[PDB]
């Protein structure tokens, strides 16, 4: 879509809305794109705000090389212009930043000396503007996560700034706070001697005091007048903005100066006490780019706007709740919608394996670890992941597995372990137990009935972290079992009807992703025994309508399931047979 | 006609799946055929279940529930790596079981639940772990051995059920024989209590298992005690401490109820 | 070591006293802004007894100074909240905790 | 070479070692899956016999010695300096091939992985170096998945080194898989490993990606686009009020969102700058918006507590009056008629400004824009003009979505391209020079 | 598919033949479906022979002979219920001197060059039990002192006569009909 251009694309989810398909496109044998899709197609657009991403190895202009640090040389990252001096060379200003930020202290305090180095919080990095690179076109300093300004002409005057002045009751301004996303200086103005010197490249050094928030710059061994004071807990990314006037533009030098700690000691918490400069592989140069996609939300907040009268003005009303699940990247201080991982492969894989690790650390009844994990992944996140239809299949399976492992697996395993033993107390209701419901020798619905055999006891503990007791670390964390049961039945009812239509878009992208996690959760609940009476009737009706009808539509058993789903159905039928055997054993004990 | 029965429905579904598709998953094939065989072997389910069926009086329901909870804790400890807290939990569970009344009043339920076997696999795992470096977690091994000896003393049939596993206890008898204050709490002591004062079990006792004990006694008579010389005891050529253990086991093997089993 | 800031006013007359349970909804956050606990996530009002050392101290004095129906933010320094050792697996060592606590009912 | 003998006198069979290492990797290559069951089983039998013979001849320790001699030199350039350039280009390849050969020798062999436990401690000590990280991690994964004794001997220091590998080398799912193998092996859970991994990884919340539920926040703004520029005909003082008819403090598990104030546009475009169209971001979550939630002044996603009489979060029946002064950049608020002791000053005035409210679900608010668009409950400060006076003579004032996409049918949704600049908002008279 | 599953399980290399209840049950079902077990006329005898041939064909047309050879080979000379069921199935499919099954077994053995099969046969013969005077006298004394045996079989003497007879009947059925090929191959 061009400037001031408006368009509409119809994917033909409703064939009736297509206005020219019948006259041209239906008879020819073509199909609407959303011919038999149950839900709307996710819509992706070009992102407006530029973001910082690692420089591709195949970038036509920018080349970044990592010079390892020797005994006498600091580790260096060198940014070079590949296509300088040739046609298609890009002359505009590039914005460069490093991947990891320096995080200032939460509360501000109010021959190098080893003790000073070990007690200090001051960190340093320096930049060598190479000879022949025009220094007035190069800026060095720090930026925050808010920097998304892409301008062909960048000047320090047009940086985004705000000054919050908190005053007392009488009006005196007792405190003034200056806030900005960019804290950088120019090399052209930094050069007091000026011109080009090849004894050493123009070396602006950035000094950050994490305990005071003071940003001071040193150019060629003399401190520049420009200084910045930042807010507590500010995350500052080393950044260099430069316009290429030579094949060699600038170089990040991760060294250290007298009594000032290296950048790695602040970036990495493992190297917090290591004065030796380091450039771990995680650190890498990132650049601002427009080449990224943005995902349109499937559903937006419903807002009603209207003017009641001249007196009342305009009314804005939003009364229906809507939530999205946000994935926060810790290193970049960036958060994205978890549904955007459908097109981001590396984050999807890493998060699926993180979910696997979450399931593994609490495996086989580690109730304390499960309680700890309840903080990281909670009931609302679990329920939203379970119910959401646009969740990627891998994340869907992982979240079903995590929900089963944290809350349900311990008691499910306990009842499975006690399943093959029949300790039947001999009571009045036990005597009342009979093989058949009535004189007609017709089997009752499996599971439904009066069972008196001794069963394991269900106990759960509320995962509260303000409490200082330790008795809660036995027993699995509590979950809203009634809500889980109702939602599982509702989701199975939806899945049976929708999958039979054989839609192009199942939940998770495949029938296996749609059914295996859902049927596994249903089987876990059945094994635990939450399903009682009417729930058992409905679920058996779903499994096979004809057989389990009380004394059309096809069930799960005859809907052409994949092999993994068939294995789960076999497990369900095995459990039903086990229930019938238990009923038989109890009836024999009753007769005895 | 409609299936109208879970058995018929499952049989038809399994055969129908198998004849529609060549199943690529061996686990799926085995699950389907196990389920079909269960449908066609309804008698076998009762044959399997009835020996594991027990009826308890209404007065002991909660007490049996507590015993079952303790046994479930012990059974769940089978699937975790051995450690300090696992040792503490196992010792507490065994103590609760031994102090519980059903363990005494209903020895048949105890055998049906396979509690002695579970204690056996726990002890097997701990004995296998760190076999060369003396024995790790000696306290819970001693506790399990005491529990097992008491299980032998509870009932005669429990003694035979424990006797059925005497073979293993003999090759792992040489565990805590040298260490004092562990006497009466070793696999050799468990094996001895497995045949203590039982003519039928003494007669069923074989020749090779006696030969194994004689071999261990010969080894103790030939070579000294590495643990004792490491702790600094003077190096005499032979091992009286373990020799006496093997001798008293042979004493229990050959002498029963005041008479001598000549065989 | 605890300060109280009011989000929503209370009655200002009823305060927790000895032997009286406090029913609250809380949302705990660290200074970095990451949530770690919320009874609102659990749909489950939290009940504890004043003076029975049932919760962390900072929470205890925060609830004590709060009034009925009041919504207040509790900033609990490490000395009164989990100390230097922290909570294994949840709270990092030497962490200051921010709580959004609403005193529902005193009973 | 280590003892410093002259390079030509020392013979270093680099090419033969590399070619033999390729031959050995092919010789220990695992069978492919597409082969039939019988052929697969026979080839597994042959591989098992080969591994058993090699381990009985002690070929693992030989590989370990070669690896140690190669790690004596710290880098490819260092090795090239000590021995020569020809060994220099091949140092990395020989290390990779040796690690692959070790992995092939120990893979699937329980006895070999059990005998490699003694050397596992030496193996992890070199995990940090980049020239051997992948190979060492693969060997460690094979030993962990095969031999239970590996999990028995792995200690807290080894677990912490493996965890710090994630921090130093970045996100790698193979480290997570190795950690899962450390937790569960052959259906047996190691409680010590589980507890150590949990307590050393989870509390940081700096390596693993974090998840949370955020309420959607939508922004509504009037039609007016007011700014300041030199030699231009627009008033530099403006005033409007927002009064809340109803608000629900907790419609969900998360607190409701309700922020009011002014927002700016990047340049002369009608587009709210510095923020994303959809998400949980509202007024004051960027350096282009300036908000007030009843207790905090919001700007740049950072909040500062501002005092006010009977200070509280925005409740039902609360009047918020917003003041904007473009002569000297100043945004001030007055709650229920009494002043709020704080203001935004010295912000960017290059772009156009407009009133804006950001909200989650559970609100009921009303704009009092002055004139016939609502009557101010409180008298405007002197010199301020009601916001209804900024409407263009031909246009009609209306409150609409700040962002261009809203809730509607997908096939009826109006996809919008870039808009044209609104430089017409600032009428700067420019007669020709004479 | 069931026979192929069992054959693949047998052909997988493991240090010991694991006890599989599915195999132990379905092998018995298969053997019974084959054998299905006063004067009878010639027509009755011929019909019985034809029915037995058809019932044996239903299995050896689907890999039963190769399955029972593979299970014995993977047994590695260990006596147990697995080989007890496998030998019974082999007897069931070989009853009547089935030349087709004999040829199939010989062809499979020659093609695969299976030494483990014959090694396992030698091991099973070595592990076969005989009369035990010591056990007999011990159980006689146990009965004399009055301790009644819980099991009336008293199978300590002649441990597995059914297994021994089944093994040697299988090895005889391999050579019935004057099968010179097996007579020389054994």
């Amino acid at each position: 879509l061009g400037v001031a251009q408006v368009g509409r694309m119809n994917f033909g989810k409703d064939v009736s809305t297509l206005k020219y398909f019948t006259i041209c496109g239906l008879q020819e044998g073509y199909e609407p794109f959303a011919v038999n899709t149950n839900r709307d197609i996710t819509m992706w657009l070009s992102k407006r705000l530029p973001q910082f991403l690692q420089v591709p190895s195949n970038h036509e202009h920018i080349e970044v090389t990592r010079i390892d640090g020797t005994i006498d040389s600091s580790p260096c990252l060198k940014v070079t212009q590949k296509s300088f001096g040739s046609q298609n060379s890009n002359t505009d200003i590039m914005f460069y930043r490093l991947s990891m930020p320096i995080e200032c202290a939460e509360v501000f305090s109010k021959r190098d000396d080893y003790d000073f180095l070990m007690q200090t919080s001051t960190y340093y990095y320096s930049v060598r503007i190479f000879p022949g690179q025009e220094p007035a076109n190069v800026w060095v300093g720090w930026i925050t996560s808010d920097f998304h300004q892409y301008d062909t002409g960048f000047d320090l005057d047009r940086v985004r700034t705000v000054t919050v002045t908190l005053g007392d009751e009488k009006g005196k301004v007792h405190e003034s706070i200056k806030r900005s996303n960019c804290y950088m200086v120019c090399a052209g103005e930094s050069m007091s001697p000026g011109q080009g010197r090849n004894n050493n490249g123009l070396e602006i050094g950035c000094v950050v005091d994490a305990a005071s928030g003071l940003l001071t710059f040193i150019a060629n061994g003399k401190e520049l007048s420009t200084y910045y004071q930042v807010e507590p807990s500010t995350k500052l990314f080393p950044a260099v903005f430069a316009q290429a006037t030579s094949p060699n533009v600038f170089q990040f030098e991760l060294g250290r100066i007298k009594n000032v700690m290296p950048l790695s000691a602040g970036l990495f918490k493992s190297e917090h006490k290591n004065p030796v400069p380091q450039c771990p592989p995680r650190l890498h140069v990132q650049f601002l780019s427009h080449v990224l996609w943005s995902r349109m939300p499937n559903q937006f907040l419903k807002v009603d706007v209207s003017r009641i009268s001249e007196r009342q003005g305009w009314l804005v009303q939003c009364l229906d709740p809507l939530q999205f699940m946000s994935l926060h990247i810790p290193e970049e201080n960036r958060s994205v919608d978890i549904l955007e991982l459908t097109e981001q492969e590396e984050l999807l894989k890493f998060h699926y394996h993180t979910l696997r690790l979450y399931s593994a650390v609490c495996a086989l009844g580690n109730h304390r670890v499960a309680h700890a994990l309840c903080s990281h992944v909670d009931e609302p996140q679990l329920l939203y992941a379970i119910e959401n239809k646009y969740m990627p299949g891998l994340l869907r399976a992982g979240y079903y597995d995590l929900l089963i492992d944290i809350h349900l697996s311990s008691y499910a395993t306990a009842r499975l372990m006690m399943n093959n033993e029949y300790i039947v107390p001999m009571t009045e209701e036990t005597k009342s137990i009979t093989l058949f419901p009535d004189e007609n020798k017709k089997h009752g619905l499996p599971g439904i009935g009066l069972s008196t055999s001794l069963r394991p006891r269900m106990q759960f503990s509320s995962p509260s972290f303000v409490s200082i007791s330790n008795e809660c670390y036995q027993y699995s964390p509590e979950f809203p079992l009634d809500i889980l049961k109702s939602k599982t039945i509702q989701m199975l009812t939806e899945a049976v009807k929708e999958g039979s239509l054989h839609a192009r878009d199942p939940v998770g992208g495949t029938t296996e992703f749609l059914f295996v996690p859902l049927i596994k959760l249903f089987y876990t609940l059945l094994i635990m025994g939450i399903f009682h009476n009417e729930d058992l009737k409905h679920i058996l009706q779903l499994i096979e309508p004809s057989v389990f009808k009380e004394a059309p539509k096809e069930g799960l058993l005859q809907m052409k399931l994949p092999e993994p789903v068939k294995l789960q159905m076999c497990l369900l039928l095995q459990y039903l047979c086990d229930c019938q055997v238990r009923h038989r054993i109890e009836a024999i004990v009753a007769f005895s | 006609k409609k299936s109208s029965t879970l058995q018929q429905l499952i049989s038809e579904t399994m055969v129908r799946w198998a004849q529609e598709s060549v199943i690529e998953d061996p686990e799926l094939v085995r699950a389907m055929f196990v389920l079909l065989h269960r449908q066609y072997d309804g008698i076998g389910g009762l044959v399997r279940a009835l020996p594991k069926t027990y009826t308890i009086n209404g007065v002991s329901v909660e007490d049996t529930i507590n015993l079952l909870a303790s046994l479930g804790q012990i059974r769940s400890l089978l699937s975790v790596r051995m450690g300090k807290e696992e040792e503490k939990l196992m010792i507490r569970g065994l103590g609760d079981i031994m102090n519980n009344k059903v363990f005494y009043q209903h020895p048949n339920l105890m055998r049906a639940l396979g509690m002695h076997e579970t204690v056996m696999e726990v002890m097997v795992n701990v004995l296998g772990g760190g076999e060369s470096k003396e024995i790790t977690f000696p306290k819970m091994v001693a506790n399990c051995c005491r529990f097992l000896c008491y299980f032998c003393r509870i009932s005669r049939q429990n003694q035979k059920a424990m006797f059925d596993h005497l073979s293993y206890l003999l090759e792992n008898s040489s565990v805590g024989l040298a260490s004092p204050a562990m006497r009466g709490s070793t696999p050799l002591d468990v094996a001895a209590a497995s045949v203590m004062d039982n003519n039928e079990l003494a007669l069923a006792l074989r020749e090779p298992d006696l030969e194994k004990v004689v071999r261990y006694l010969a080894g103790c008579g030939l070579q000294s005690c590495q643990m004792l010389v490491s702790k600094g005891y003077p190096d005499i050529g032979w091992n009286p401490v373990e020799g006496e253990r093997y001798l008293d086991f042979l004493r229990f093997a050959v002498f029963c109820n005041g008479e001598s089993v000549e065989e | 070591g605890v300060e109280i800031e009011t989000i929503s006013p209370g009655d200002g007359r009823t305060f927790p006293k000895k032997g009286q349970t406090c029913v609250v909804h809380y949302t705990g956050m660290l200074q970095n802004g990451k949530k770690f606990d919320s009874s609102r996530d659990r749909n489950k009002p939290f009940k504890f007894r004043i003076g029975k050392q049932e919760v962390i101290k900072g929470f205890e004095e925060g609830a004590a100074q709060m009034s009925l129906g009041q919504r207040a933010k509790l900033t609990c320094t490490p000395d009164v909240a989990y100390g230097a050792t922290g909570h294994p697996g949840v709270i990092p060592p030497n962490a200051t905790l921010i709580f959004d606590v609403e005193l529902l009912n005193l009973e | 070479l280590s003892k410093k003998a002259k390079a030509s006198t020392v013979d270093l069979p680099i090419e033969s070692v590399s070619l033999s290492l390729q031959d050995l990797i092919g010789y220990f290559h695992p069978p492919d899956e597409h082969l039939e069951h019988e052929d697969k089983q026979n080839r597994l039998r042959a591989l098992k016999n080969r591994q058993n013979l090699f381990q009985e001849e002690g070929m693992i320790n030989l590989v370990l010695e070669c690896i140690d001699r190669l790690h004596v030199y710290s880098s490819a350039a260092h090795f090239a300096d000590v021995a020569g350039r020809e060994a220099g280009e091949s140092w990395k390849s020989i290390l990779n091939s040796l690690y692959e050969l070790l992995a092939a020798l120990i893979r699937g062999n329980r006895k070999n992985c059990a005998q490699f436990s003694g050397s596992l401690d030496w193996l992890i000590s070199r995990l940090e170096r980049l020239e051997a990280s992948s190979g060492i991690l693969e060997v460690l994964h094979c030993v962990l998945v095969e031999s239970p004794e590996a999990l028995n001997i792995i200690k807290e220091g080894h677990i912490k080194s493996i965890i710090s590998l994630l921090d130093k080398h970045g996100r790698n799912h193979k480290v997570l898989d190795v950690l899962c193998s450390l937790c569960v092996c052959h259906g047996v859970a190691v409680r010590s490993n589980q507890h150590l991994i949990c307590d050393n990884l989870l509390p940081g919340r700096d390596l693993l990606l974090q998840t949370r539920l955020v309420n959607h926040v939508s922004s509504m703004r009037p039609n007016i686009f007011l700014g300041v520029s030199e030699g231009s005909a627009q008033y530099k003082k403006w005033y409007y009020e927002l009064m809340v008819d109803h608000t629900e403090p907790f419609v969900t598990a998360e607190a409701t969102h309700l922020r009011v104030g002014w927002a700016s546009t990047e340049g002369y475009s009608p587009y709210p700058g510095g923020g994303e169209e959809w998400g949980g971001n509202g007024v004051g979550d960027d350096l282009f918006s300036y908000g007030f939630d009843g207790l905090h002044l919001w700007s740049g996603c950072i909040a500062r507590t501002v005092s006010s009489p009977n200070q509280h979060l925005l409740r039902t029946d609360d009047v918020i009056s917003c003041c904007l002064d473009l002569s000297a950049p100043s945004i001030s608020f007055r709650i229920n008629g009494q002043p709020v002791q704080g203001m935004f000053e010295n912000f960017n005035i290059d772009g156009l400004f407009f009133p804006v409210v950001s909200f989650s679900a559970g609100i009921k608010v009303r704009f009092l824009l002055g004139g016939r668009h609502g009557e101010f409950k409180f008298l405007p400060p002197p010199g301020y003009a009601p916001c209804y006076e900024a409407v263009l003579p031909k246009e009609k004032l209306k409150v609409e979505h700040s962002r261009e996409y809203k809730q509607e049918r997908t096939y009826t949704r109006d996809l919008l391209g870039p808009t044209v600049s609104l430089t017409q908002a600032a009428f700067t008279p420019i007669p020709v020079d004479t | 598919q069931l026979i192929l599953l069992f054959s693949r399980t047998a052909l997988t290399e493991k240090c010991k033949l694991e006890e599989d209840f599915l195999y132990m049950a379905y092998a018995d079902i298969m053997a019974k479906s084959c054998h299905d077990e006063e004067v009878k006329s010639f027509e009755e005898k011929e019909m019985e022979k034809q029915k037995l041939l058809y019932q044996q064909a239903r299995l050896h047309d689907r890999g039963a002979a190769e399955m029972v050879l593979q299970t014995i080979s993977a047994s590695k000379g260990e006596t147990g219920p697995m080989v007890a069921a496998t030998l019974k199935l082999g007897i069931a499919i070989l009853n009547g001197g089935n030349s087709t099954v004999q040829q199939k077994m010989l062809d499979y053995l020659k093609e695969k060059k299976d030494v483990g099969f014959f090694q396992s046969l030698a091991g099973l013969m070595q592990s076969c039990s005989v009369l035990d005077l010591n056990a007999f006298e011990r159980q006689n004394k146990a009965e004399g002192l009055g301790m009644v045996t819980e099991e009336g079989s008293g199978e300590k003497v002649l441990q597995d006569d059914e297994f021994t007879c089944d093994l040697f009947r299988f090895l005889q059925l391999l050579c019935e009909g004057h099968n010179s090929d097996f007579q020389n191959y054994l």
